[PDB]
């Protein structure tokens, strides 16, 4: 059953999205980006990311209305 | 005892017949409910005046027929007329059938009573209505059969349109259980073929009334063929259940049935065979049939399924009421809902006479669960356990109380889960406080039915005009000495402690 | 009467089968999918679109 | 000419489809119908179908009827919404060979120079795949008989598109599947293939009675076949081949003591930080 | 009125080149189909008709189709050759006939004959008893040479459309004059 | 793992929520005010939370 | 109705702009029904390509309500 | 081989037919004895719906069988 | 490897059980998303 | 009125027909017919669905030849589907499910002629290999609801156990219309099909992988194992020196070598066991 | 006279007009019959499209004609 | 030797087999008894479904054992 619903979540990871930059994680689960119009922000990541991938100043895509990490 | 009479007739006992048929402990009963009577209408007009109009419209004309059970106070619904002829359509249909919860038993002249209250008060058609009548005087002699049956027979050859046989094939699938009676099997077998959706339904339901217990090997082929081989749904949703009756304690015998159910690829026959090893192992406590019943759950890919797969326990430990809660209590942390209202039910189910404590404990953090019917779910399982106690005999009682009040008053919450509260408030003071729900008699013997009659109430999920079939489930809890003439002594007795134990629950009525 | 314009923007990369970035002329940088029948051998980095 | 042949699921769906439908026409126990695809490169892929009025006096060959101007008809009401697809062959659902297909071939060919035939057989009763793959040819013999016109098997498999596995798999809730790795292995390759190999030698098997005088020995062919067969299977495991088995096997099994080792140790591991962390807290706790 | 099926079942077997009728008897039947196909759609706008052959194998030309030039054009070019064969022709008609678009038309088959029939009588009689059930009404023209066939036929017709059927003839002719000019326009409206 | 699951399933409704901005403090007024600048636009005097 | 259903549309609150490039058009090679847009291919004449003051550039794929003749960037 | 037809109504309608006959002949026989039109009329036999282009003795129907009856009721 | 994660992996233990979420949450953000519904 | 319960059973075969006409029409709402039959009060069954020729603008849609319709139609019965016309669909790329505007409009017509008809729309580029978005609606009256009537009658819960998303009731779902329960009735047949469409052949499960190239994967394997074996004795040397999390939040670069050492077994292993064991078994039954 | 027009839907609808109608009388008729707009509705006769602009003799309409009723589809 | 087979009814049948007999013999001695089409059905014996090819003793089946048919009751 997990796995059944491990990928259910890639309803996410739709086609438009915005590119940003990566700067920082405050804590597991929570970050802080920089997206390319501009102006900052303290947002979400979403779990099933592999974290060891993610180093500084990445370029990562981002939802276009909610700005979490996808 | 069919039986047994006739070994007996081939004087006193010409009446010692009187009450081997049961003429007497009926009208006995009947007598010290309508006197021992006390009901606090005050909770009524509350909820009556929180009905902002919805479906929690019905919840009312139900849920004051379960207080009033057994009591021909009809004098709730004989004044505020105006605001119950708001109801329509199918609802209108229920209410007519309440008409018999309150006079149950009532059973001399009862005809001319329905005809006080006629199919044709005005000859409209508006065969909800007609169709109820029929309902009704299905549920006044709900196990008496007797002289009705030749009635209802013909009443329902006659039947004009699909409801008016829907009522019908109700009632009188009711009357009749257990006798086995040739032609009634006949006559609905062929309204069953007839193959029309909504009729189709009860009398498939009805059809395994008449045969309780009997098994049969004749009727099992005629009727699982049909749902084999049919294209509409309620049909089948009927059907489910019609064919668990046709076992009943019968042990190894019907394992060659489950067999076959448990294996089918349609999903309401893989569930009919779960109530059929449910009915068919109560009280046995077999382990062979939980190792199984309980794989279902983890497993199964239909929802429906793994609801009614769990939801059986509560019928095969409810000798031992200790187990329920060492097994389910994990189970209900299960993610999907479905599983979770099982388990409240089940819990509910096993244990519904007492006070247990651990089952209350289990049950209180569910009425916040997010999903609106679990909520449902909880709080109906929550007031059938508890009935009758007092705060001395369990604690935790008077927070339920109110909780329910506050729920129903809430002007922001969903409707099917304020449906839940409101028939509570019904089921925790059934009858006037002097009944009580068991599946097991005095000297231990398993009791029938208020067996069927949970196990048919717990389809109100499916369709509403059913839940009337809890009133089979109330039995008296009094004693009465009798003189030799079967004359009432005026006698007195006493009892060894401090009032407060037992006194009704002091009705709060400020106004 | 019944038409709209379209944005105009230039591609830096194709990323797999339906997947393209692009830049706006404007500012931000975008991800997105190509329609079917394009001839996706002609999206070379570099032309405008 | 062609290499392999590729099916997607949404023209196996329409011969079910078709299948059940009839009823409603007629009482005939097999269904035929056109197949539009295109192709690339020898590899032939086929898309959509639609079915076409086919009958047949089942006690006799060489009376049968297929319905033409309907067949050009539709062909050109699909021309008009999808210019993609063409005629390129035909399918019918039974389970055998008949024996007048090859005379439905060279009707239909005039539509197509190049027409190749599938079977889809709708009900299975084993293990198995749905589907074969026929063209048609013309053989020589040495025995001097006449030039025989007859059909000749090409390999065919299933294919997919993103647009539809989405489908099937939200479609797909019917049983268990994926137990996962060396769960799968062993019954996908070593069980599966068992069986298959199995009822192929009982179909030998089989054949090998009739010649009891019950038919005629088809060729001295088959027989040169067998003799292969029999022939080439590998030689008696008996020889210095036996050192050669060894040694793998001894390299095959020294790495998993190795890994295994592995494996134990962060067991160990694990079971120390389980271990302080639950005393230390409770101490602390307490 | 009453709305029709028709297949005309044309002849076309060696014999068809000898010169009995005027110009050749391909020219002799060309003319008759044209008038009898005129006659079945101007008598009711939607009958419809459809064409088959008679060879060492039986051919289907055109299907049930409302408009007869399609037949015409379709029935030049069909060339003299082999040896005809009976049963199999009025089989595949009886087939082609199951599947007409309205079931509400009732169904008719014509054919001309016009060589030797080298069928045995008995195998003719259940095809006529078993047609006979399946209300199927044939109607034959011994177009070409009346002798050797004038037998079979007659039995074979009698069988099925006796037991006072009245719905099925036999119509016959010698060498002379147009097949539609003498002949076909003669017996009733048409066959 | 039952727990593991339940999270896993909510997660797509839970991060769909929109973010927050970052912004750097210069100096705070009385009564719980501030006064802090955003990255590309003007300063803001605001509140604050009550923990 | 025709002339007022085009008037009425007319609101005058426009934008201004300035045209940055006039452009020649041709179909593409191949064709669709049940599916085919009207803008891709099935368009043959002239096209444009605008600045606009807020600084977005626009592609038109129909010029509007003035003849081609008379623009240039 | 006598047969039984129930309609909504009641009225029973007796049959001489063959085991190898269709439906659509029944329905038609129907037609002609009654007057209503064949399309409307759909057949029941227990569950089962029968379908027209297939013959009773597929069904394996037995003698003095009873059988219902539908309309298909259309919209208007 | 068996006997290990056999043994002493017995420290789950019901000194802290199972947790849970909030109560007034999803009642206040439904309350809210209400509001956006009647906007 | 209404019952709350009556469903919609597509079937299958228009799902995938569905979707893969969707999907093609990518940045356009394409649309089609939709054909069934309506069983009962509380049923309706959608058997197959056709496209048409039609002509867009990105914005908007629409039908050229009207022909074309009744003559597909008219064409089909010959072969045994006499259905008729029960709905229709269009595709939603990415906005999600509901009806807006001229689509109501094109619907209401369809209610004057035929009532109890069905609207569908489906989102093809949302939806993933576990799960596809389809809706079925059907509109409100045309009021005269100040009187306050519910749309519909109730008596189950089989209705109310779905939450109504927020896009939707942004476009007013309640307001205008109501939604329709989609269920899923697959036949004997098809289901038996649908399993045997991936199985493979027995010929390749006996097959062996050559013995080179695997002892090229193994010495490969072996050789990455020692990297993380050291990495690994420093990693757990240096724990607990620190606060618990600010473990795990300073290693979101570099990796931590515990899983990759563990992953690394589970591919020696499954490897090498299968290889010897399918080696093992053939090595009897041919001769 | 009577004419006969039926529509995708299986419903059926009988008109009474005489020969000099034109087609948007007939389109009229059928919106006060069953209130679809005269500009959605398309007609079909003989496999060609109707068109104002004629009467319905111009087209050689004869007694109990069948004509095809095809709505607008349109979406956006 | 006599093996039992029980169906839902509550009919058992009783049987004549030999050891070495395999599942299709036995299938077909059950239609030629009871006339059951060979394919509509599924023996069950020790809560396992049974393979055509292998005979009893491969699944371990003792003298006078009881397995249940299982039947699609009417076919279709």
């Amino acid at each position: 059953e997990f796995l059944h619903a491990q990928e259910e979540v890639k309803r996410i990871q739709s086609i438009p999205l915005v590119i940003g930059q990566f700067l920082e994680a405050v804590d597991q689960n929570t970050a802080i980006v920089g997206s390319t119009t501009g102006s900052n922000y303290y947002v979400r990541i979403l779990s099933t990311i592999d974290r060891e991938l993610l180093k500084p100043n990445a370029s990562v895509a981002l939802h276009k209305h909610s700005n979490a990490l996808v | 005892l069919s039986s047994v009479i006739q070994n007996l007739r081939t004087d006193q006992t010409l009446k010692m017949i009187k009450i081997l048929s049961g003429e007497m402990a009926i009208e006995l009963h009947l007598q010290f409910l309508i006197r021992n009577n006390n009901t606090d209408l005050m909770i009524l007009k509350n909820t009556k005046d929180a009905v902002r109009n919805s479906v929690c419209h019905t919840a009312t004309v139900i849920a004051n027929s379960f207080m009033h059970c057994g009591t021909t106070s009809d004098q709730f619904l004989r004044d505020n007329l105006e605001w119950l002829a708001r109801a329509t359509n199918w609802a209108k249909f229920t209410a007519t059938a309440s008409l018999g919860v309150i006079h149950k038993g009532h059973e001399k002249e009862a005809l001319q009573l329905m005809a006080t209250y006629l199919p044709k008060d005005t000859s409209p058609g508006s065969a909800y209505q007609e169709g109820g009548g029929l309902y009704a005087l299905g549920l006044i002699h709900a196990n008496h059969g007797g002289d009705i049956i030749d009635y209802l027979l013909n009443q329902l050859k006659n039947a004009s349109n699909d409801i008016v046989r829907h009522g019908g094939s109700l009632g009188l699938g009711l009357a009749a259980m257990g006798t086995a009676r040739q032609d009634v099997y006949d006559l609905l077998k062929t309204n069953l073929y007839q193959d029309d959706a909504v009729t189709g339904e009860a009398a498939g339901l009805a059809l395994g009334l008449v045969m309780l217990g009997s098994k049969n090997a004749q009727a099992i082929e005629d009727m699982v063929g049909y749902a084999q081989e049919t294209q509409h749904e309620k049909i089948l949703r009927g059907l489910a259940v019609g064919i668990a009756l046709v076992m009943y304690g019968r042990m190894e015998e019907a394992d060659a049935l489950i067999e076959s159910l448990c294996r089918d690829k349609d999903p309401i026959l893989r569930r009919s065979g779960m109530y059929t090893v449910a009915m068919a192992y109560c009280g046995s406590g077999n382990n062979k049939a939980i190792r199984r019943l309980l794989h279902v759950a983890v497993s199964d890919v239909n929802d429906d399924v793994r609801r009614a797969a769990v939801e059986s326990l509560g019928f095969i430990l409810f000798r031992t009421p200790e187990q329920c809660p060492s097994v389910v209590s994990l189970l209900s942390e299960s993610y999907n809902p479905h599983v979770r209202y099982g388990a409240a039910m089940a819990l509910g189910i096993c244990c519904a006479g007492t006070g247990n404590k651990e089952a209350i404990n289990l049950l209180e953090p569910m009425t916040n669960d997010p999903v609106n019917y679990v909520r449902q779910g909880a709080l109906i399982a929550s007031a059938l356990i508890m009935i009758q106690q007092t705060e001395i005999t369990c604690p935790k009682v008077n927070q339920f109380r109110q909780l329910y009040s506050k729920v129903i008053n809430d002007k922001h919450d969903d409707v099917m889960a304020k449906f839940g509260a409101i028939l509570a408030q019904g089921i925790l003071d059934a009858g006037g406080h002097n009944v009580t729900i068991s599946l097991q008699s005095r000297t231990g013997h398993t009791h029938m039915p208020s067996v069927v009659g949970v196990l048919v109430f717990t389809q109100f999920w499916f369709w509403f005009p059913l839940s009337h079939f809890l009133s089979l489930a109330y039995t008296p809890t009094c004693v009465i000495g009798l003189n030799k003439d079967l004359k009432m002594p005026k006698v007195q007795y006493k009892s060894n402690c401090k009032p407060s134990t037992f006194a009704y629950p002091a009705p709060l009525e400020v106004p | 009467l019944q038409s709209v314009g379209q944005i105009v923007g230039e591609v830096l990369k194709q990323l797999t089968e339906e997947k393209f970035i692009v830049k706006a002329t404007n500012g931000p940088r975008y991800v997105v999918g190509c329609r079917r029948q394009l001839d996706k051998s002609k999206l070379k980095p570099g032309t405008r679109v | 000419a062609v290499q392999k042949v590729v099916v997607h699921p949404l023209v196996l769906l329409s011969v079910v489809d078709h299948f059940n439908r009839i009823g409603k026409v007629g009482n005939q126990k097999r269904v035929v119908g056109v197949l539009l695809g295109s192709w690339q490169k020898k590899v032939l892929d086929v898309s959509n179908s639609f079915a076409v009025p086919f009958d047949e006096d089942d006690k006799d060959d060489s009376v049968w009827f297929l319905d033409h101007d309907y067949l050009e008809n539709m062909y050109g009401m699909f021309k008009k919404v999808n210019a993609r697809e063409r005629i390129v062959g035909w399918y019918h659902t039974g389970p055998k060979l008949h024996k007048n297909d090859i005379a439905i071939n060279e009707l239909m060919k005039r539509y197509c120079p190049n027409s190749v035939l599938v079977i889809i057989d709708v009900k299975p009763k084993d293990l198995g795949l749905p589907t074969e793959a026929y063209i048609s040819v013309e053989e020589v013999h040495d025995d001097g008989t006449p030039t025989s016109k007859t059909f000749e098997h090409v390999t065919s498999e299933i294919g997919a598109e993103e647009a539809e596995e989405v489908g099937v798999e939200h479609l797909l809730r019917d049983i268990k599947d994926t137990t996962v790795g060396t769960l799968s292995q062993r019954i996908t390759n070593q069980v599966h293939g068992l069986k298959g190999l199995n009822s192929k030698l009982l179909d030998i098997r089989s054949y090998l009675e009739k010649v009891a005088t019950g038919k005629l020995p088809i060729n001295h062919q088959i027989i040169y076949q067998l003799q292969d067969v029999f022939n080439l299977l590998p030689d008696v495991s008996l020889q210095e081949f036996v050192k050669a088995f060894y040694l793998k096997t001894n390299d095959q099994m020294v790495v998993v003591y190795l890994a295994s080792l592995i494996r134990s140790v962060v067991a160990l591991h694990n079971l120390i930080n389980n271990k302080i962390a639950n005393r230390d807290a409770e101490k602390k706790e307490g | 009125m009453v709305l029709e099926s028709t297949m005309v079942c044309v002849d076309n077997s060696e014999y068809m080149r000898n010169g009995d009728f005027l110009p050749t008897r391909l020219q002799a039947q060309q003319d008759a189909v044209n008038i009898v196909c005129h006659s079945k759609t101007r008598s009711n706008p939607e009958n419809n008709v459809g064409l088959i052959t008679l060879a060492n194998d039986c051919e289907v030309l055109t299907t049930l189709t409302p408009d007869t030039g399609r037949i015409l054009s379709k029935l030049h070019t069909v060339q003299p050759k082999g040896k005809i064969t009976f049963c199999t022709g009025i089989r595949v008609a009886h087939l082609a006939l199951k599947h007409r678009q309205g079931k509400n038309h009732k169904m008719r088959i014509i054919a001309f004959v016009g060589s030797p029939v080298e069928d045995n009588e008995k195998d003719l009689v259940k095809l006529a008893k078993r047609l006979k059930k399946e209300k199927v009404n044939v109607d034959i023209i011994n177009f070409g040479e009346e002798e050797v066939n004038t037998e079979k036929l007659t039995a074979f017709v009698n069988t099925l459309n006796g037991k006072d059927g009245t719905g099925s003839h036999l119509v016959t002719v010698p060498p002379g004059p147009s097949l539609a000019d003498a002949l076909i326009s003669s017996p009733i409206l048409a066959g | 793992l039952n727990a593991k699951v339940r999270l896993l399933r909510e997660e797509l409704q839970l991060l769909q929520e929109q973010g927050s901005y970052v912004g750097e403090v210069v100096r705070a007024m009385d009564k719980k005010k501030v006064l802090v600048k955003v990255h590309p636009e003007g300063k803001f005097v605001v509140d604050v939370d009550k923990n | 109705e025709n002339s007022e259903k085009i008037k009425v549309n007319k609101t005058l609150p426009y934008l201004v702009s300035n045209v940055i490039e006039l452009l020649d058009v041709d179909p593409n090679d191949q064709e669709e029904d049940g599916a085919n847009i009207d803008l891709d291919s099935q368009r043959k004449g002239k096209c444009a390509v605008i600045k606009t003051s807020t600084r977005q550039t626009y592609f038109l794929p129909v010029i509007g309500l003035v003849d081609a003749e008379k623009l240039k960037p | 081989m006598q047969i039984f037809v129930k309609t909504l109504t009641g009225k029973t309608i007796t049959l001489e037919v063959e085991p190898s006959d269709t439906i659509e002949n029944v329905k038609a026989k129907i037609q002609d004895k009654e007057g209503i039109p064949p399309d409307q009329q759909r057949l029941i036999f227990a569950g089962k719906q029968l379908e027209d282009g297939r013959t009773l003795s597929d069904y394996n129907i037995q003698r003095e069988s009873t059988l219902h009856l539908v309309l298909r009721l259309r919209g208007g | 490897h068996n006997m290990s994660v056999k043994a002493m992996r017995f420290p789950p233990k019901s000194y802290n059980k199972d947790l849970e979420s909030a109560e007034e949450r999803r009642e206040r953000e439904q309350q809210d998303l209400e509001f956006a519904k009647e906007m | 009125a209404v019952d709350t319960a009556e469903q919609v059973y597509i079937s299958s075969l228009a799902l995938l027909k569905m979707l893969k006409h969707g999907r093609a029409g990518v940045p356009m709402e394409v649309m089609g017919l939709m054909l069934g039959e309506f069983v009962d009060d509380y049923t309706v069954r959608v058997i197959d669905v056709f496209a048409m020729p039609q002509s867009g603008t990105g914005v908007s849609v629409e039908a050229v030849d009207p022909v074309f319709q009744a003559k597909m139609l008219d064409m089909l019965k010959q072969t045994g589907r006499p259905e008729m016309v029960v709905g229709w669909y269009h595709s939603h790329p990415g906005f999600g499910c509901w009806l807006s505007g001229v689509d109501i409009n094109t619907q209401q017509s369809f209610e004057a002629l035929s009532e109890r008809a069905v609207a569908v729309v489906v989102d093809p580029i949302q939806s993933v290999k576990g799960k596809v978005v389809i809706d079925a609606f059907r509109l409100i009256n045309a009021n005269m609801m100040v009187l306050g009537h519910e749309p519909r009658q109730t008596t189950s819960n089989l209705g109310h156990l779905n939450k109504p998303s927020i896009q939707a009731l942004i476009h007013g779902l309640n307001r205008h219309y109501y939604s329709i329960t989609i269920n899923y009735r697959k036949n004997e047949l098809e289901q038996k099909m649908l399993l045997n469409l991936h199985k493979k052949s027995w010929m390749e499960g006996l097959t062996l992988q050559d013995y080179s190239e695997h002892c090229k994967h193994n010495e490969s394997v072996v050789k990455e194992m020692l990297e993380l074996a050291k990495n690994y004795n420093k990693a757990v040397e240096e724990e607990d020196k620190m606060t618990p999390e600010q473990l795990a939040i300073k290693n979101v670069g570099k990796q931590d070598p515990k899983r990759h050492l563990e992953e690394h077994v589970d591919v020696l292993m499954t490897s090498n066991i299968v290889q010897c064991l399918a080696a093992m078994l053939d090595t009897v039954v041919f001769k």
